[PDB]
């Protein structure tokens, strides 16, 4: 929680917003994944998401559900992934990582054995995906126990009970799915600062978030169809993730 | 906050993605609305009746049990439209679609028996259905493609990811996150996130009410054991639930056993899998150690599912009912049996249930038992599994 | 000497060698028996009921009259165990043949369904059956001789003369001349020789009484017409028996035209053809100038007969009952249009009387009509034969 | 119905039985079955027992399903047969014809107009093979108008009434299906004279009908395998025919 706090009060003092961008642990194999991540951080990325592979991950669109099947035929299991985060950790120490799971991995050998793992680790923020608000609270207990932010979803179909709770559960920042009066709302109630997520592709829709009042902006199946068009050219590869990603950070600055 | 309990016991709950909880809260309020209203109770029993053919026959088979003191009968959802118990419960949810005011639906199949009665249903009541399948199973099942086609659905193939079912459900569920409020998302099983657990088994459990009354008929006496087949647990619970509190009736779930248990290529994870949250629900699942979910395995497609409704992990963990396994190889043996001696043919799903009554009786011939189990389904379908099997073994 | 008469008219008798002449008038006798016999009776409707399915339902089908004044019932012999009305008559025969002290079943089959028929009536009441089949015809119903040896019945292929079904038949009855004392021969339709006609009639009335009870039950009034496909004649005698004396009740038999009756290929002896004696009987007959019987064709393989029951060619000459003929091609329509719009498939068999129904309708929208057509079959055994048509087509 | 008195008359005088061949018309082509049929009388045949192939001879057995069906394939019509029948007659004056006949070629252009052509070719005794003595009415009367005589089949299932109805309606011969009892009732009833038949195929059976008190035998498919084993060699078929039936004859005398 620390290190979103402390990103989230520099920003604020230089008036930006945090660019954030997602990756699939092992796409497309671990080498590549730490360059494209070193790569993401260098060309200025806040903060980083990041999934770790699952066999159903029902809420993952195509681009990302292509990501899970390269990892996968690299041979990546998630005990290879937090292998990866700490290695992540070890190299830069401010950086909030956060990952992107499913309840089944964080379930598996108990909730509390996982939000200890992250801590171990260096994680910040887990948001399990198919854990609604109504069924979080071993979740976010756990994860508050071992100083990890649980990150809650703010969708479109939001009510003013959903948002309260999601308010007063959440820590870290609070994930909006593509906005102006959830945000206002989410304001009022003190909640997690927000983040714009979905679709989120191109420069101008990141100035656009940070002006309807949002923290930042996360940015994945734009990321991850870099990588999965130049497989064949790594080089090519992380030459192509740093231009977008310094366009996409350009656009938060004041 | 939901009107009713979403868990049974540990087992159940709803772990979707939060967009899709005011889909599910919707569907939970106008079922409890339906289940109260003598209209839609009406609609839904003249249906049954007049289109389905509900009652099902009990049919006591007196040439299978000869020379031990067994007496089994079959309750035949066999007979009813579409050849399986699964069109009682995809009219029930097609009402309460139309009941929310919506006109599309929303199904995924593999195997293709789910999509056919989501696409006879949906034809019957003037409704636009959609059936997303994995491109591997539109490739293997074109006998059922071409049924729901004929029906008026539309058989999206689908090529993202694995192509393959779990890839079909996360584009329907994509799907229905964005048109909920005129599409339904017809869940074929008594599994996944509430309140579908309970919707299942309440518009599958005429299978036990009608049992219940043509056995008192027949017998003047309950059942020792109702015994039916567990994919996911909808003709199971349908049978049993009008029986829970009739404590002297034994309630038997078999699930496939594949190749055999200690092999690894099976379909029974509530004895042999371990709880884990997927598909909604925190259930019993085949997963491997590190909790990715494990692929199933049985000689019969439609028992070929990875994990099993969350009322049965409860009521085996109460013991109120018994839940065993029967191979591939029995299953096959008592499909020849009921051909042969009784002069039906049994889906091999069922022929699961039949196999566990056979072994109850051959292995206890002078045991006193009145058995009745659910014929689920008829084996047309299986025909060729079988002959191929066959030929091939010589 | 009998003890009912043969002959409907001019139309029926006993054209059999006289050497088979006592198996007849045995037959008769034990039938004659038979219907007295309140054990008889009760022993049927027993297996009707429990093993069967029937009552089966009489379905409204809103969808598919919309916008026009007709209404529409069918009669769903589609739900009858073994998907089609023929297993009603051959539980009634089997029981005969107990009767009789017989413990063996003799038949013959071309396209292989009342070949299932025997064969799942035989298994169930403890019967030898033995089913005659050409080996060309058992080269290609491959599905349906599988499931005949799979319920016990041995199937014997014929090779001798041309090794199709009248050589089967052949080989049938030369059997039967010779063992009649412990076999009986299960005829399938309501053709050959007295008396057959009647048996299978009787044995079939059940599909009109429910229908009356039914109709009445529903609408308050007997239907304006009752419309069946007729191949020998068994689905339609069973439906129009019990209207006979309802004289406003209209009886329209639909036999197939095939290609088009001007082509010649096409099985509607009854009004295309001319009376000649074979099959043991004096019926309407397709044939060539010099009497030779001619081969008939239909898409579905269960009309394909040259000839008729003789009850119907004697209804259709006196006028109360009318013979209309449906081609290929409207069957084919049929059949889709009760897929998409009330998500119930079909036999082919059956689609040639939903077309005439379609076509009574849609020929005058507005004239106001109450019609039930019997749907004497399900129509899964049908899709690959719809399906390769139309891939064909384009 | 002539013929067949003067014939059981004569062999009669000479206490001897009568032997009967059967051959389908037109088997295996026309020209050769006129030269078979020359054969068969040259060689000893008393009389003839002519079938017309038909295509539905539910009463056949296979040696003469398959002898009907080369004669299709040679092109036989029933015209054709009557065709033949006439040569015949022109050339043999006295012996006994008999045809075996399906009743739907008799029935097809009107029963009575059957049995005119019959008599216009010079045909003695027609068998309607599937027409029972219970429907026989319109065939015996058209037959006895035409001075034809009407066969009866006499089965080993036959009981008292149905004795006294062959004895009566039938003419010529009684055809007996293989029987001293049945011979002796039919005597008693003054049928027609009977002859045996049904797998007689040997010289001593035709010797054991005579002494049972039969007037003779009828064989078919023994003289029917002879062709179908020939067809290849039509001089061998002849000589082989010709063996046969004079052995057959041969047993039949006193
Ligand atoms: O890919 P997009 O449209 O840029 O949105 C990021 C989203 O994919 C990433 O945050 C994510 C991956 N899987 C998820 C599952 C649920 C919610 C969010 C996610
Ligand atoms: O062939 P056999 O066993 O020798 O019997 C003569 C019989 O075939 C001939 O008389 C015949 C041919 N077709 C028939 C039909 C019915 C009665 C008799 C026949
Ligand atoms: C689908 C099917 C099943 C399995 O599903 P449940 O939900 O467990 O009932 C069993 N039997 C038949 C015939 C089926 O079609
Ligand atoms: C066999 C069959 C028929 C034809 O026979 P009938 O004796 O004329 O009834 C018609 N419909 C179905 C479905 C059949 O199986």
């Amino acid at each position: 929680m620390e290190r979103y706090e402390n990103l989230f009060a520099q920003l604020n003092d230089r008036r930006e917003g945090a660019f954030v961008p997602f990756v699939t642990l092992g796409d497309p194999g671990i080498e590549q994944s730490l360059k494209i991540i070193d790569t993401l951080i260098d060309a200025g990325a806040d903060a980083l998401e990041l999934g770790v592979p699952f066999s159903d991950p029902l809420a993952d669109g195509p681009t990302i559900q292509n990501a899970n099947l390269r990892a996968f035929a690299a041979g990546v299991t998630p005990a290879q992934c937090f292998e990866m985060l700490a290695l992540i950790r070890e190299k830069h120490p401010t950086i909030p990582i956060g990952l992107l799971m499913y309840a089944n991995l964080v379930f598996n050998n108990g909730i509390d054995a996982f939000y200890a793992r992250c801590e171990q680790v260096g994680v910040d923020s887990v948001l399990v995906a198919d854990v609604p608000v109504e069924e979080s609270a071993p979740f976010r207990q756990a994860a508050l126990r071992h100083n990890i932010a649980p990150i809650f979803i703010c969708p479109p179909n939001a009510d003013d009970d959903l948002l309260r709770q999601v308010a007063s559960y959440g820590r870290g920042y609070t994930y909006l799915l593509s906005l102006h009066h959830l945000i206002e709302k989410l304001k009022e109630y003190h909640a997690a600062p927000a983040l714009q997520g979905f679709g989120i592709s191109s420069p101008e829709q990141v100035s656009a978030a940070v002006r309807a009042g949002a923290a930042g902006a996360i940015s994945g199946s734009a990321i991850v169809k870099i990588i999965e068009k130049n497989l064949a050219s790594p080089k090519q590869m992380l030459a192509e993730l740093r231009s977008f990603v310094s366009a996409m950070k350009a656009a938060s600055r004041a | 906050t939901t009107l009713l309990n979403p868990y049974f016991g540990e087992f159940g709950g709803m772990y979707v993605p939060q967009i899709l909880m005011p889909a599910l809260n919707q569907l939970e309020e106008a079922f409890v609305s339906a289940q109260k209203d003598p209209e839609f109770q009406a609609q839904f029993a003249d249906l049954l009746k007049n289109y389905a053919g509900r009652p099902t026959a009990l049919t006591k088979c007196q040439n299978i049990t000869a020379g031990t003191r067994t007496t089994l009968y079959l309750k035949r959802e066999d007979l009813l439209h579409g050849g399986a118990h699964k069109t009682n419960q995809v009219l029930g949810q097609a009402l309460l679609a139309k009941r929310m005011g919506k006109s599309e639906i929303i199904a995924e199949t593999g195997a293709g028996q789910h999509g056919v009665a989501s696409a006879l249903a949906s034809a019957l009541l003037g409704l636009k259905c959609r059936i997303y399948m994995g491109a591997k199973d539109v490739e293997r099942q074109s006998p059922n493609v071409f049924r729901m086609r004929l029906m008026g659905a539309e058989v999206i193939p689908v090529h993202s990811g694995s192509a393959t079912l779990k890839d079909a459900c996360n584009e329907a569920l994509a799907d229905w996150s964005g048109s909920y409020e005129t599409a339904h998302y017809m869940l074929g099983t008594a599994a996944g996130p509430h309140p579908y657990p309970t919707i299942v088994r309440e518009f599958q459990r005429m299978i036990g009410e009608e049992t219940k009354a043509q056995i008192l008929d027949k017998e003047g006496r309950l059942p020792d054991a109702v015994i039916a087949c567990v994919g996911g647990g909808s003709n199971a619970i349908g049978m049993f639930a009008d029986f829970i509190n009739d404590t002297s009736v034994g309630l038997i779930g078999v699930e496939p056993g594949g190749h055999g248990i200690e092999t690894g290529e099976h379909g029974a994870p509530l004895k042999h899998g371990r709880v884990g949250i997927y598909f909604g629900m925190k259930a019993p699942m085949m997963q491997t150690a590190d909790g990715q979910i494990e692929e199933s395995y049985s000689i019969s497609a439609g028992l070929d599912f990875p994990s099993v409704g969350p009322q049965h992990a409860y009521l085996n963990s109460i013991g109120r009912a018994d839940y065993v396994s029967i191979t591939d190889d029995e299953a096959l043996e008592a499909f020849k049996t009921l051909c042969r001696h009784e002069g039906i043919i049994p889906a091999l799903e069922s022929s699961h249930a039949l196999a566990h009554a056979l072994k109850m009786m051959r292995e206890q011939p002078e045991k006193e038992q009145l058995l009745v189990v659910n014929l689920s389904g008829r084996g047309d379908k299986d025909i060729f599994t079988v002959h191929d099997i066959l030929k091939a073994r010589g």
